[PDB]
């Protein structure tokens, strides 16, 4: 039974009149407490949003536009915390609109290296897969991590492993895994296993090895001769080592 | 490997940042005006270096310091698109740098950094003056650092960052901001030079008899400092040519590039050095603690890496000597398991003042000493838990005190590691 | 509660509105959540007539908190000269201990507040007193750097 069934609750008569301008506000703590107060009073409490007949495209893309661009790192993690909340208490929403309005800047924001807002740009982007499965995500994954930022070609990649670890194998073997795989997908993660950082490097390892797992040994055989072998062994360590 | 770009942020970024930018134009012959009236080659061999005019940019929340730099004796070469200012000050707090003030400029000044480094033939690496005590100078420089790190991350980074102490500022919360800059420098940058103001007025104090030392003074040793460090890349000379070589010579394990600098012969503002001095005489100014920039002694510990570098016309071979004079005779000093880590160069162009002089770079594990001591200043600090509220009103979790706290220990257990280790 | 907007006023310091709290009768050793009262807050941030307002209206001079912090600790800490030797003028426990076993002879050594260092020693200071790691006063001068502090501490 899906226990999704109780009753579901509404905010949009919850935001106050003075919101719009206090986000888009030139004062820090103005942008931060607007933020702050949704999320704590309006979006915190409940645990069901509203299916029916709710339009959160034009509050989802003032999270983007903060997530993305807005300097002040708190109003980031702050943000990214109420766009999970959306995708979590809200699922099977985000199909297209909603997912793909927070998509491309969440995965420009890896680039924070502070933890806790790591923490939270990561956790919000397992949201959005969790509930939009490979829609946008694999075509827009691979595109950053091919990005020139060191630290969002590591959190991107790991963002594909993270969603490879709960691939859905629904339909025959032509699903859009398949179809961009060896086209695209090995091409991409190739250039994480041949980086110039090992820790880079290390987590295209994990990224391969968790690939393999899924789509077998011997269909990527061809890429793995082509590839060291000082790199081969380390790649198979975490085969080894990689659950479904 | 040719061109560097120079940074300097907060006050004391800009004042030992202009002080440097006197004495190298000076050794390379350049005027106020922007014109070479010098009288060899050998000064106009590497000016690409940090000219084209400096390769300066030039930042500060406080917007007075525009003109306390312009206002100075060479303050009218720097360009006027490479000033970067705000409105308001930082005032000593290192999240108004690091997360919402200096954050709300540090756009302008990458898109600055990007214009210099658009018209470089191959750019080096980058270069910051700051002091770790302030406000501007650590929150916003270890802001801009890591904006620098992910944008040119195949680049060098390259700070001189100096070290708060209570003989220069009594104020409180430096131990708060200066901790917390290290937890950004030992994971941000290649190689630092540790500047301490507890060293600076040791030397002052004690050395040149100077009753009350003021900046100018301790910003005399300063940039004597950075022009003798510089020496290798502004002119040429086969060892220690470049940041990225420098550094691999330097540093054998990331964590640890906090260098402890000193030179000699330690002198005062426009004194007269009567007789120059001798080659074993400048060689025993390296042990000798009264020269070190960092307030740390190096018997206390042991040297990592070494880089000497002998300024003036001298005999080579009787440097080579005394150099592998005073390895073997103090052998126990030195790390056995890094062999031959004692680099020495010489460079025929002395500077002004001095007929000879010789700077001291090196990686000792007492640079400890130092951190010991920001340290236990920190955690009495915050154990009462004072002045947090600044800190946290800025968006900054209690946390992160937590973590800078723990991070500048391990790095000092790294050290302390690395004394006890043995080859056997 | 009014001992609640007293350690507002008096930790932000509103020298006025003390007064004005103060004659509503509210609780001149409130307590916060920590233990602190309001004679701990302006020893801290340096408010030095809203500390003599406090102690002439009874102030508990040696006062500790949950971590056993008089406001004489707060004041060497921070480096409040003026206060310190107020506090010390009414009372004030030169020798105190904390839950970490400083005395406020350790915290002035430590941030380096050498005028400090020099009142509190000679209203009777223990320069021989340990913390809880077992270091002295001198031991930190030694471990520290500091001769300037070292001469200080053998005066
Ligand atoms: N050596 C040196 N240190 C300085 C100078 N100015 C400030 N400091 C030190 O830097 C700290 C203050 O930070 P400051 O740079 O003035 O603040 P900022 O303007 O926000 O970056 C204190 O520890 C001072 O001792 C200077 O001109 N020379
Ligand atoms: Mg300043």
């Amino acid at each position: 039974d899906p226990f999704e069934l109780l009753p579901p609750s509404v905010i949009l008569d919850k935001f106050p009149a003075d919101f719009q301008t206090r986000i888009s506000s030139t004062k820090w703590k103005d942008r931060v407490e607007a933020l702050e107060e949704i999320h704590n009073n309006v979006l915190k409490p409940v645990k069901k949003l509203a299916h029916k007949n709710q339009d959160y495209s034009d509050y989802l893309r003032v999270l983007a536009n903060v997530i993305q661009k807005d300097a002040n790192v708190q109003a980031v993690t702050i943000a990214a915390n109420s766009v999970q909340l959306l995708c979590n208490s809200l699922r099977s929403n985000f199909t297209r609109s909603y997912g793909a309005i927070v998509l491309v800047p969440l995965l420009e924001r890896t680039k924070e290296k502070k933890p806790s807002v790591n923490e939270a740009i990561c956790s919000a982007l397992d949201a959005v897969a969790t509930y939009c499965g490979f829609d946008d995500c694999l075509e827009e994954t691979l595109n950053y991590m091919k990005h020139k930022t060191p630290q969002v070609r590591i959190e991107c990649t790991k963002f594909l492993t993270r969603m490879l670890q709960g691939w859905k194998s629904d339909g025959p073997l032509q699903n859009q895994l398949l179809f961009k795989l060896l086209p695209e997908v090995t091409t991409a993660v190739l250039k994480i296993v041949n980086d110039t950082q090992p820790t880079t490097r290390n987590t295209g390892f994990e990224c391969f090895a968790t690939l393999m797992k899924l789509v077998g040994e011997r269909e990527l055989a061809d890429p793995l001769e082509k590839l060291d072998n000082l790199k081969k062994k380390k790649i198979y360590e975490y085969y080894e080592k990689v659950e479904v | 490997m040719r061109e560097i770009v120079h940074i300097q942020a907060g006050q004391c970024g800009n004042q030992i940042g202009a002080k440097f930018w006197e004495v190298i134009s000076d050794e390379h012959g350049i005027d106020p005006t922007g014109s070479y009236h010098g009288d060899s080659d050998l000064q106009l061999e590497r000016i690409n270096v940090y000219y084209n005019v400096p390769r300066a940019i030039l930042v500060d929340l406080e917007p007075g310091t525009m003109d306390s730099v312009r206002s100075g004796p060479f303050g009218q070469i720097f360009r006027p698109d490479n000033f970067v200012f705000g409105q308001s000050g930082a005032g000593n707090n290192w999240a108004k740098g690091h997360y919402t003030e200096g954050a709300e400029l540090v756009d302008s000044v990458l898109d600055v950094v990007r214009k210099e480094s658009e018209s470089c033939d191959c750019l080096q690496g980058f270069q910051l003056t700051h002091s770790l005590g302030g406000g501007t100078g650590s929150g916003m420089g270890t802001l801009l650092i890591s904006k620098i790190r992910e944008e040119y991350p195949d680049r060098i980074m390259n700070t001189f960052s100096v070290v708060p102490s209570p003989k220069v500022s009594d104020t409180v919360v430096e131990p708060y901001n200066a901790t917390l800059s290290v937890h950004q420098l030992v994971e941000n940058t290649d190689e630092t030079y540790c500047i301490d103001n507890e060293a600076l007025y040791d030397i002052c104090f004690r050395t040149l008899k100077l009753t009350t030392p003021t900046y100018g003074d301790l910003n005399h040793l300063v940039s004597a400092t950075m022009s003798g460090v510089t020496t290798c890349l502004r002119f040429p000379g086969q060892l220690n040519a470049d940041l990225r070589k420098l550094a691999v010579n330097m540093v054998p394990f990331p964590r640890l590039h906090f260098f402890m600098p000193g030179f000699a012969p330690l002198t005062s503002r426009g004194s007269q050095q009567y007789r120059a001095l001798t080659v074993p005489e400048l060689t025993q100014q390296m042990f000798d603690a009264k020269n070190m920039m960092a307030a740390c002694d190096p018997r206390h510990g042991r040297y990592l890496t070494v880089a000497a570098v002998f300024r003036g016309r001298m005999s080579m071979k009787e440097v080579d000597e005394q150099m592998l004079n005073v390895q073997n005779k103090n052998s126990s000093y030195f790390v056995e398991w890094i062999p031959n880590n004692v680099k020495t160069a010489v460079c025929d162009i002395p500077p002004r003042g001095l007929k000879m002089s010789a700077t001291f770079i090196g990686n000792s594990t007492a640079i400890q000493e130092l951190f010991k001591r920001i340290s236990e200043q920190f955690t009495a600090m915050f154990r009462r838990k004072a002045f947090l509220h600044w800190y946290t009103g800025e968006g900054m979790d209690e946390m992160e005190f937590t973590e800078a706290e723990s991070n500048m220990n391990d790095l000092v257990s790294e050290y302390q590691q690395y004394q006890d280790a043995t080859a056997d | 509660d009014l001992g609640k907007k007293l350690l507002e006023a008096a930790r932000a310091g509103q020298d006025d509105e003390v007064r004005i709290l103060m004659a509503n009768g509210a609780d001149v050793n409130a307590t916060d959540a920590s233990g602190l009262t309001p004679l701990h807050l302006a020893a801290t941030y340096g408010h030095l007539e809203i500390v003599e307002v406090l102690l002439k209206h009874g102030a508990d001079v040696n006062a500790i908190d949950i971590m056993g912090s008089t406001p004489l600790h707060l004041a060497a800490l921070i480096g409040h000269l003026e206060i310190v030797e107020v506090l010390l003028k009414h009372g004030a426990d030169v020798n105190a201990v904390d839950t970490w076993g400083d005395t406020p002879l350790h915290l002035a050594a430590i941030m380096g507040h050498l005028e400090i260092v020099e009142v509190l020693l000679k209203h009777g200071a223990d320069v021989n007193a340990q913390d809880k790691f077992g270091k002295t006063a001198f031991d930190i001068s030694i471990d520290n750097g500091n001769e300037d502090l070292a001469e200080i501490l053998q005066k």
